[PDB]
């Protein structure tokens, strides 16, 4: 009773997913047919006919056929699943072995022994294409617990990412800090974790000692759009051209243009557009971008109509595997929906003021996350001016600092006040849009200036209770109610400040 | 249809075969399978060409099934062995129509005629020949499958003595090289100069130059355009419609092509055709003694005939790719070219001299001649393509071009046909000429002369202040709106009213040309009816007070039809015209919203495809127009959407379904709470990516994906034992556990109507073999298997009470707790029945 | 540091108006895409093309990047700015006739 079966094992000449299919059918209906407990050798005949009611009894006819063999037969059957798993894989085949050999696992016998460590090496490759992150994971915190490398460590943090849980992946960076230094830990690591800041100081102490190179720069300039810095990012462009290859270049362009758009040079968006490959989904958008900056319109729907025809690929992908992955793509149609009502904004005056709600109304549905705000706002900025929509760019400069970068908030409020108070010190701040005024002074004291923001907050409610007497008319009225709504709130801050 | 279905076989079985062809893909294009399948036998047994008609022509647009398949798959396969020519190519045109059907038995097809056109390499080998080459043409992928045995079996079939195989067996080597360029030729190279060192001639020679033509397509593409001889800056409009190798290798392809051009002058027509057309393509890649061997061949042919049509296409390629060396040959071919001419194939002549310039003063001479030739489609082409490249005179081409037309247009049919053809083809400098074809097209009873002198007259008043020059063209125009009215051939009706554009636009807002085209929007024909509804709202801006009481009027007609008419077509038109008028008269609709919106919706809730489909257009256009004053009625919209998204079983398309919804959830600004209130939203979304195959479908599914925004991840979380098994227990046991577990899971639904006795058997023997310790399954064996017997019908009954039998043999006096279930059971099914009675009797 | 330059030569003025010598002219005709030519021309005075798509239609029917312009859809600009070219070509229609010096590796 093992002639059929070492068929079924060393045939191996299987070259479709039908193929392998057969394989799996006839496997599965002789490990019934041979199967010692004779409550499942009654069910081979059902197995035919119905496909289903074989596979349930898989992992069962399995462990008792592989009980039974004599050492000989299971390395015979072990070397088989090895090749079948390592080479021609099928996505259905191998999420059956990996369920037969996670039910092994939870078996008395133990674990299937294959190619040595039990495969923990194999499997867990396997899990990954199978997008099994779960299992994957297992697998190589099993191999963590043998020994820890620095390869493991990536490997699990990349895991981490895929499922969604950035703290695991944090305590990982932790580990390594402790137990092998700094130098073992690559930037990459910290632009997986997000850890922008800390990425840059390490892409900033990699170029210093080593010599630059195409990996390092553009490792630092990713990191450079990621916070904002738009200034530096662009002096890292225009220094390196030339210097540079044209698989770089490819590489570059996107970064450049997002940098190019952020100061608002457009003669230096287009000549990066250009370079950027048109099959991109980003290639799409910024000629789409140029578009509506020369009023192309007819243009930018084509332009837009391809953009989505890319990003087919991408939804499809990251839908398969949970809503939180199809987010990416999410945020992109967001920005490509939003490109379409900024051409009704050019075109429909009647339209404007219903646009700016929707779009308010949009932005807070979306997640607080600051990259994905940074996006949004910056393709609504092509036809509103900061100015012309305030509330929206203080609710931006809020995340920043509760977020933990102040500095990208100073800086947003500087930009809305319209005059630096940092360099004036010894100036009142200014009164006009005094919501703005109101919003800088707390930010001030999350900056530890205390005593100097309790200060402007003494002079600034003077300045309000007199603009409120002076200025109140039967008119204003709905003005005169929100001014006593933020005035009754710095009266609160005053108090709890002092 | 039946018997006049076969009437009309017959009919089309002994021009008037192909306008009743065409006719019934028109029929088949609305439109039982079996008479169909009678039908297509009946016209196929009996002629030819009648029965590849009617075959191919339903798969197309009835669609391939997998019966329709398996059927007419022995049809193609027995007409392929023997046939005769021209039946021929007309099958394998129907094995192209199938293989680009795109079924899953296309893979089995293709690869069966595959495989025997492999075994083959004369109505055998020919026709593997025209199926090679049209499945490289429609499927590259599956033609790459086999390109070993291609090389091989062809390098050997190809040189034997016949041309129809050397006709296409070249052509069918060019749709397998450039797949091959795109992504072999070693075994090309050596099996062509095996073949040369004079029927080994001419297939060497396009073989080299594959190599050569491939590698630079600058050659070919001066051939492939002379075979076939809006604006980016525009504003959308504010309602949006609803809609190495061969290089290394090409030096020897034209030295052993400089030779045979030498050698095979004058041989065995054909092989000179042949060479006419490889050695300008030859010389375009590398230009003196490989262009003396060119230039004796191609020299020697202008002067024949026969060749004279493909001579000077290769005399223009050698003019452009020789540029300096060649103007030695200028007063040899200027000659020619001038004994040619006199005697009136000088279409062609025309077209390469167009090549010539793509120069001289002296060409201001060559015009007296060449205009004197006479009007030609290619003439004119040329001409005026030839001011596009050199404009030194362009005012005096327009001169003598605007002074032949003169004299053509001062004094048979298909001339007048084509002299209106020019006339309204370029551009031009024409007041008395129109006043004067005012005559013609109302004095002529030739269909297809009216029908071009209206499209003459429609491009030639492009130029549209002296009062009289407003005169006329106001007096033209009312002429045109009579033909557009009045006119019998609704073909003419359609030119002149879809001629009317934009442009007159300042016209049409007269008064009698308003008055005109109010009688215009009662018309027959619908579609002229659907144009004239969209002039009169475009215009009401230009004249409201007007425009406005009548469109009024039309627009209660519209609805009396839609809600009063209970006809599926007469509310199809209806809807499409209350569509024409939304887009094209948004104001005077926007104060009536209200009343059209709940017309709508009432329709909506009715308990015919297209009507849904136009009203679904519809209500997205009025959308935009609106303008936020639809909010109210926003609530029933969403759910009455949603309910015809979800499922197939809608007979409306989801592309519209999704395009109006988009609309709505733009212009209204429902944004973020539509997830809330329609928590499947997400789910039925991200079904379409998964599900549609259409482009502009999956689009519009990501564009409103888009507007409704990126819901937070957790924001959508709130809106949203096998194993176990032998965790617990030891192995002896856990396979019984196991396998009831999988046995019970068949047992409930409709599987168990399958695979009935199956199952039941399994559970017994397995109590059998466990003895007593089965009771631990009873109770979840028991009442399903009592409820099985209760809805079980016919046969199985009989079987399940004798298996029930032997579970209370086993079971014994633990069947106490469903004993008086089953007794129940036994009184209900009881019958005379003698064999349920020997049955329960037993039980 | 703003702008970017990738011209080699300094100026071409009154170099090119000669005839003959160091370029041979050509005339490319580029049909328009779906989401556009793909060239960039940044030239003061001679409007020499600044950058081409490697993918796009015109890197197929040449159109190198180091190239000079003088006409465009038939009218001469041989003397005008960079800017007003590209207010031309976007104006003009989708298939544009352009000229390119194509200095000859000198
Ligand atoms: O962070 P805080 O100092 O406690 O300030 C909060 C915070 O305002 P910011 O937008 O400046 O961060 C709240 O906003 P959330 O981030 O929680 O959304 C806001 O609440 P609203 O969004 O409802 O306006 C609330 O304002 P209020 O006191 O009127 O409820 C305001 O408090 P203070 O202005 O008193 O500091």
């Amino acid at each position: 009773s093992t002639i059929n079966l070492q068929k079924a094992w060393g045939a191996a000449r299987r070259v479709s997913k039908d193929d392998w299919l057969e394989w799996l059918r006839r496997l599965s209906l002789e490990l019934l047919k041979d199967s010692s407990s004779p409550s499942l050798r009654s069910c081979w005949a059902l197995a035919q006919a119905y496909n289903p009611m074989a596979r349930d009894l898989f992992n069962a006819a399995f462990v008792s056929c592989w009980s039974e063999l004599n050492e000989d037969q299971q390395d015979e059957l072990i070397r088989s699943i090895e090749l079948a798993l390592t080479s021609q894989d099928i996505a259905e085949v191998t999420q059956t072995l990996l369920n037969l050999a996670e039910f092994m696992e939870h078996s008395d016998k133990g674990p299937l022994p294959l190619r040595d460590d039990n495969g923990i090496v194999l499997l867990g490759e396997r899990a990954a294409k199978c997008r099994a992150y779960a299992k994957a994971l297992h697998y190589k915190e099993l191999e963590f617990q043998k020994g820890p490398t620095p390869a493991i460590l990536e490997s699990l943090i990349s895991i981490n990412n895929k499922l969604q849980q950035p703290e695991a992946a944090a305590g990982v960076l932790e580990y390594a800090m402790k137990h092998f230094g700094e130098l073992e830990i690559q930037a990459t690591w910290y632009e997986k974790l997000h850890e922008w800041e800390d990425a840059l100081v390490a892409y900033d102490k990699k170029m210093d000692t080593n010599k630059d190179d195409p990996e390092l720069m553009l490792g630092r300039m990713r990191c450079l759009e990621a916070l904002g810095e738009w200034g530096q990012l662009h002096q890292q462009c225009c220094e390196k051209w030339t210097l540079v290859n044209d698989e770089t270049q490819a590489k570059m362009a996107r970064m450049a243009a997002a940098a190019a758009w952020g100061l608002g040079q457009w003669d230096s968006m287009e000549e990066y557009t250009c370079m950027i490959p048109r099959d991109t989904h980003d290639g799409a958008f910024y000629r789409a971008v140029l578009a509506l900056h020369q009023d192309l319109f007819s243009l930018a729907q084509q332009c837009i109509d391809k953009a989505r025809d890319l990003l087919d690929a991408e939804l499809t992908a990251m839908a398969g595997e949970s809503y939180s992955r199809a987010y990416g793509a999410m945020v992109s149609c967001h920005m490509l929906s939003e490109l379409e009502e900024v051409i009704q904004y050019k075109l429909v005056p009647e339209r404007r003021e219903i646009i700016r709600q929707i779009w308010w109304e949009r932005l807070q549905g979306c997640q607080r996350i600051v990259e994905d705000w940074q996006k949004i706002l910056m393709v609504r900025s092509l036809v509103v001016s900061p100015h012309e929509d305030m509330r929206t760019w203080l609710k931006y400069a809020s995340l920043c600092g509760k977020s933990g970068r102040l500095a990208l908030a100073h800086k947003t409020l500087v930009l809305l006040l319209g005059v630096d108070p940092s360099r004036q010190l010894d100036h009142p701040l200014p009164t006009v849009h005094p919501q703005v005024t109101y919003a800088y002074m707390k930010n001030m004291w999350k900056s530890a200036r205390k005593i100097d923001a309790f200060q402007h907050m003494q002079h600034f409610v003077q300045t309000m209770q007199q603009q409120a007497q002076h200025a109140i008319a039967t008119e204003d009225q709905q003005h005169k109610q929100e001014l006593h709504k933020l005035m009754a709130r710095c009266f609160l801050k005053l108090g709890e400040w002092q | 249809x039946x018997x006049x279905x076969x009437x009309x076989x017959x009919x089309x079985x002994x021009x008037x075969x192909x306008x009743x062809x065409x006719x019934x893909x028109x029929x088949x294009x609305x439109x039982s399978t079996r008479f169909y399948d009678q039908l297509n036998h009946h016209i196929f047994e009996l002629e030819r060409k009648g029965g590849i008609l009617a075959i191919a022509s339903l798969i197309g647009v009835e669609g391939g099934n997998a019966t329709r398949i398996g059927r007419f798959a022995n049809y193609l396969r027995n007409l392929l062995p023997s046939n005769d020519p021209v039946v021929m190519e007309m099958a394998s045109k129907a094995i192209g129509r199938l293989a680009m059907a795109g079924d899953t038995f296309t893979a089995e097809y293709v690869e069966f005629e595959v495989k025997r056109a492999l075994e083959w390499l004369e109505g055998r080998r020919h026709a593997a020949v025209l199926v090679l080459r049209e499945l490289a043409i429609s499927v590259p992928t599956f033609f790459f499958q086999q390109v070993q045995p291609f090389f091989d079996n062809i390098f050997v079939a190809v040189w034997d003595p016949k041309q129809a195989i050397r006709e296409g067996a070249v052509a069918a080597l060019r749709a397998c090289l450039i797949l091959t360029t795109q992504r072999w030729y070693r075994h090309t190279f050596e099996e062509a100069e095996k073949g040369f060192d004079d029927d080994r001639i001419h297939g060497a020679l396009l073989i080299l130059n594959e190599l050569v033509r491939i590698s630079s397509m600058e050659g070919e593409r001066l051939r492939e355009e002379m075979e076939e001889i809006m604006g980016f800056g525009t504003k959308p409009r504010h309602i949006t419609p609803f809609t190495x190798x061969x290089x290394x290798x090409x030096x020897x392809x034209x030295x052993x092509x400089x030779x045979x051009x030498x050698x095979x002058x004058x041989x065995x027509s054909l092989i000179q055709m042949t060479i006419l057309n490889l050695l300008p393509r030859l010389a375009a890649f590398r230009p003196t003694q490989y262009l003396q061997d060119t230039m004796n061949h191609v020299l020697s042919c202008v002067k024949k005939e026969k060749e004279r049509t493909a001579a000077f296409q290769a005399l223009g390629l050698l003019s452009v790719a020789v540029r300096s060396e060649f103007k030695v040959y200028l007063p040899r071919v200027l000659d020619i070219i001038r004994a040619a001419l006199p005697p009136k194939v000088d279409a062609t002549v025309f077209t390469c001299i167009s090549m010539l310039a793509r120069i001289q003063q002296d060409i201001k001479e060559l015009l007296e001649p060449m205009l004197a030739v006479g009007l030609s489609p290619a003439l004119t082409a040329v001409l005026y393509d030839l001011s596009r490249q050199i404009p030194q005179l362009k005012k005096d081409i327009q001169d003598g071009l605007l002074k032949m037309l003169s004299l053509v247009l001062m004094h048979d049919v298909g001339s007048i046909t084509l002299a209106l053809r020019t006339l309204g083809s370029f551009e031009f400098e024409l007041t008395q000429f129109v006043r004067h074809c005012a005559d013609h097209f109302l004095n002529s009873e030739h269909k297809e002369i009216r029908m071009e002198a209206a499209r003459t007259c429609s491009r030639l008043l492009t130029p549209s202040v002296s009062q009289t020059a407003v005169q006329v063209v106001a007096d033209v125009l009312s002429k045109l709106l009579v033909v557009g009215i009045t006119d019998p051939d609704p073909d003419i009706r359609y030119c002149v009213l879809a001629s009317l554009d934009e442009r007159f636009d300042a016209h049409l807002a007269q008064a009698e040309n308003l008055q005109a085209l109010f009688v215009a929007l009662n018309d027959q024909v619908f579609e002229i009816r659907e144009l004239a509804i969209c002039t009169v709202g475009r215009l009401s801006s230009m004249n409201p007070a007007f425009v406005m009481p009548f469109l009024r009027k039309m627009l209660i007609q519209i609805l009396t039809e839609l809600e009063h008419s209970g006809i599926g077509r007469i509310k199809e038109q209806s809807a499409r015209m209350l569509g024409h008028l939304v887009s094209n008269a948004p104001r005077l609709i926007r104060p009536y919203m209200e009343p059209i919106l709940k017309a709508l919706i009432l329709k909506l809730k009715d308990p015919n495809p297209g009507v849904i489909n136009n009203v679904l257009a519809t209500i997205g256009e009025l959308a935009q127009v609106s303008g936020l004053e639809m909010r109210k009625w926003v609530d029933e919209l969403f759910i009455i959407i949603m309910d015809m998204l979800q499922d197939s079983s809608l007979l409306a398309k989801r592309q519209v379904a999704l395009w109006t919804l988009g609309q709505l959830v733009a212009s209204t600004g429902y944004v973020v709470e539509p997830y809330r209130k329609y928590p499947t939203l997400l789910e039925v979304l991200l079904n379409f990516l998964k599900t549609e195959q259409n482009q502009g479908t999956r689009r519009e599914a990501i564009r409103v994906l888009g507007l409704l925004g990126a819901l937070d991840p957790y924001k959508h979380k709130v809106n949203i034992e096998m194993l176990v098994n032998m965790g617990n227990l030891p192995l002896d046991e856990f396979y019984p556990a196991v396998s009831m577990v999988a046995l019970m899971r068949i047992f409930r639904d409709q599987s168990l109507s399958h695979h009935h006795t199956m199952v039941v058997q399994a559970i017994t023997f397995i109590f059998k073999s466990l003895g007593l310790k089965c009771v631990q399954f009873l109770p979840q064996v028991m009442p399903t298997f009592l409820n099985v017997i209760r809805v079980c019908d016919g046969a199985i009954r009989e079987f399940l009470f004798q298996q029930l039998g032997m579970l209370v043999s086993f079971v014994k006096s633990h069947i106490r707790p469903y004993m008086d279930e089953i007794v129940t059971l036994m009184r209900e099914f009881w019958v005379m029945n003698t064999s349920i009675q020997s049955t329960i009797i037993l039980l | 540091c703003n702008p970017k330059s990738v011209l080699k030569r300094p100026v071409t003025s009154e170099e090119l108006l000669t005839p003959g010598a160091p370029y041979a002219r050509k005339t490319f005709t580029i049909v328009g895409d779906a989401v556009g030519w793909g060239f960039v021309v940044r030239g003061s005075k001679p409007c020499h093309i600044q950058a081409v798509d490697p993918s796009g239609p015109a890197a197929a029917a040449g159109m190198k990047v180091c190239q000079f312009v003088v006409s465009v859809n038939g009218l001469n600009v041989l003397h005008v700015d960079y800017r007003t070219v590209n207010n031309l070509i976007l104006t003009g229609p989708r298939t544009i006739v352009m000229e390119v010096m194509e200095e000859l590796e000198c």
